[PDB]
């Protein structure tokens, strides 16, 4: 009664461009996290094996053991930079400033989260202030929501009239990454992969597809 | 199911190169997500990863061995091999091959070979001398009798002992070897058999010492 | 770098539950998947748990893996414990660009019933005599616990020279075995009335005798 169609399956030598996501010259600030659609390709993770000294890799809602057998309509790669001690928040069901105000994974999340330390790239001894996160918001984010407003936050009771000051903060904090910090305050690059299967022909398959051609 | 089988020399002279090979059956090596791995277990130690290779030809090896390790895939795609150079006694070990599922930091080894023991030593191989251990019905449940093989004066471990080319398995018991002051090993293998058959059935033990390429097939005659 | 540490040994009685932990240092074990391997002496190692807590088909639900980030540990837990559960168990994961194994834990299932030994004694074969050697073979099996004493006699006198005896080691059935070899010259073998292998276990003694021709 339904169908299963291979009309949009990929050429088996056409590997998903994961490496290009991972060796980007610069990553996004987490408040303005960046998303990349991956499709019409084979999701062979050998292309980023040992690409960096990875810190964490965990999947949610799908088992990594089954991944190479699986097919998807799309993969979404979100990438940003956060503090060492905030990585635990890039997972379902977390709270804290990153999970509440910057990047919120849903409870039914299906995908994986890869993180690595990038001190030697993202921290000047002068201090790299280019990386920011959102410290203040009136409310928590919805799953996969993005917020890039630079409206002055009214902490207290008196309106701020768009001018910062006592109880009126700019809502973005910088990390000021300097190489001498504790790992908790060092920069970690993060990539979140979303695996999507709508009711349509798939366009991404794991490398197990490759065996049929022998 | 995929099945893995090591094979290679029992004995390697110190500072030469260890070469092993894994034969893969029921499957072949390809760019399908799986890596192909060597590990090892040194005596009294635990499991230790060596390295693995993906069909793209990318390799990754243990840092503490990386200089001396080199893994490769045979163009038949049914074998891969390990080379480990400048070995010393500290490389004496049981070497295992395995299939590895590898994604970022997730590596899961499965299935494993049974392992092949590699001994680094300046001594030379000696084959065994095999002697019959002739029937005694003086010790066993009843209509039953024990007979056996004495596998004497060989080096290095291991020896393999089957009975009647593997057709005989119920009752077989191969005892741990003794290590003589000489530096050679000896062990015994015994099988329990029905005494009514002792006249009409031939019992042969098949001793294989792969390190010396020695096979002995000894007929154990009722004395 | 990232290391995983297990206790060297753990033991428990059959039917109870035993836990084997695997504790990280220079790293967070909850950050990367942990596997558990079972390894029985003489056998391929196999998998009891992958991906922190998944069970391959065929592994009973008595095995279960868990992760505890608060104490930076991983745990394998075995319930309804059986004597066949005796093995080394290893945890393994990854960290700092390297595969990482714990050192392994030997599991010992206690409360096993005492079992008396079987002794078989073989005399020198005629062919070994023709090669100017003489070995008497004493095979001891199926005893528990794994402690035996073996003593040899020529006629009635103790023989201490030319004896090689193994220390007991577990068989596939979870009882212990050992063997003892006495080396004579063919002239000694031929010149005594008999030789005797005497095995002692838990205060009891078995003695078997053999004689030329
Ligand atoms: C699977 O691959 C084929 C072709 O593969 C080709 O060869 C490989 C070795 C690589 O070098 C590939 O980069 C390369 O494309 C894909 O089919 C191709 O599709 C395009 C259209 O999208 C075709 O282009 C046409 O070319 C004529 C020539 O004048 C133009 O005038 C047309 O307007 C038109 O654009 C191209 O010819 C075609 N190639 C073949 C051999 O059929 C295919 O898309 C790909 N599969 C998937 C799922 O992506
Ligand atoms: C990122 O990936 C590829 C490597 O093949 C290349 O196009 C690009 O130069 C790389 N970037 C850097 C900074 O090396
Ligand atoms: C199956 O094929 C039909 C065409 O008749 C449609 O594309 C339909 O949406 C397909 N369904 C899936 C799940 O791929
Ligand atoms: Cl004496």
């Amino acid at each position: 009664q339904p169908t299963e169609s291979i009309v949009r399956f990929p050429n088996i030598t056409n590997l998903c461009p994961f490496h290009e996501v991972f060796n980007a010259t610069t990553f996004a600030s987490v408040y303005a996290w960046n998303r990349k659609r991956i499709s019409n390709c084979v999701a062979d993770f050998s292309v980023i094996y040992n690409f960096a000294p990875f810190f964490a890799f965990k999947c949610y809602g799908v088992s990594p053991t089954k991944l190479n057998d699986l097919c998807w309509t799309n993969i979404y790669a979100d990438s940003f930079v956060i503090r060492g001690n905030e990585v635990s928040q890039i997972a379902p069901g977390q709270t804290g400033n990153i999970a509440d105000y910057n990047y919120k994974l849903p409870d039914d999340f299906t995908g994986c989260v890869i993180a690595w330390n990038s001190n030697k790239l993202d921290s000047k001894p002068s201090g790299n202030y280019n990386y920011l996160y959102r410290l203040f918001r009136k409310s928590k984010l919805k799953p996969f929501e993005r917020d890039i407003s630079t409206e002055i936050y009214q902490a207290g009771n008196k309106p701020c009239n768009g001018v910062a000051g006592p109880n009126c903060y700019s809502p973005l904090q910088s990390y000021g990454f300097r190489p001498t910090y504790g790992v908790g305050h060092q920069p970690y690059r993060v990539v979140v992969l979303s695996f999507e299967l709508l009711h349509a022909p798939a366009t991404v398959c794991g490398p197990k597809l490759e065996v049929l051609f022998q | 199911q995929v099945q893995l089988q090591e094979s290679g020399p029992g004995l390697v002279k110190p500072s030469q190169t260890l070469s092993l090979t894994c034969t893969v059956s029921g499957d072949s090596i390809s760019s399908d997500g799986y890596y192909w791995s060597w590990l090892r277990q040194r005596p009294g130690k635990g499991l230790e990863w060596i390295g693995y290779i993906y069909n793209s030809g990318s390799t990754h090896y243990n840092p503490s061995l990386n200089s001396r390790v080199s893994i490769s895939i045979d163009t038949s795609k049914t074998q891969f091999s390990l080379k480990l150079s400048s070995v010393t006694a500290a490389d004496t070990a049981v070497y295992y091959c395995a299939r590895a599922l590898v994604l970022i930091t997730y590596v899961w080894f499965d299935p494993w070979g049974q392992g092949t023991l590699v001994t680094v030593s300046s001594a030379s191989t000696k084959g065994p001398s095999v002697f019959p251990l002739a029937p005694s019905s003086k010790s066993t449940s009843g209509g039953t009798a024990a007979l056996g093989c004495l596998v004497k004066d060989y080096f290095p471990e291991p020896v393999t002992v089957s009975w009647n080319s593997g057709a005989l398995t119920s009752g077989v018991h191969t005892f741990p070897a003794v290590l003589q002051s000489s530096g050679l090993y000896s062990l015994s293998s015994v099988v329990t058999v029905p005494s009514s058959s002792l006249g009409t059935q031939t019992y042969i033990c098949n001793v294989n010492h792969k390190p010396s390429n020695t096979k002995v097939d000894k007929k154990v005659e009722p004395k | 770098n990232f290391m995983l540490t297990q206790p060297h040994s753990v033991s428990e009685s059959p039917g109870k539950t035993v836990t084997i932990s695997c504790t990280g240092s220079s790293g967070s074990v909850a950050s990367n998947y942990v596997q558990w391997y079972q390894h029985r002496p003489g056998s391929a190692p196999t998998t009891v748990i992958y991906e922190d807590n998944q069970r391959p088909s065929g592994v009973p639900d008595r095995f279960s893996g868990s992760i505890d980030s608060s104490s930076n540990s991983a745990s394998l837990t075995i319930s309804e414990l059986k004597p066949e559960d005796e093995a080394d168990y290893y945890c393994q994961s990854y960290g700092d660009r390297n595969v990482v194994f714990g050192g392994g834990t030997k599991l010992t299932v206690l409360g096993q019933p005492k079992a008396a030994p079987s002794v078989t004694l073989f005399p020198p074969s005629s062919e070994e005599l023709q090669a100017n050697k003489a070995t008497l073979v004493c095979l001891i099996s199926d005893f528990y616990p794994g402690a035996v004493t073996v003593a040899w006699k020529a006629d009635s006198s103790p023989v201490k020279a030319g004896v090689e005896t193994t220390t007991p080691s577990k068989q596939s059935n979870n009882k212990y075995a050992a063997s003892s070899y006495l080396s004579l010259t063919p002239e000694q073998w031929k010149s005594h009335r008999s030789y005797s292998c005497q095995v002692t276990h838990e205060g009891s003694t078995v003695e078997k005798t053999v004689a030329p021709t």
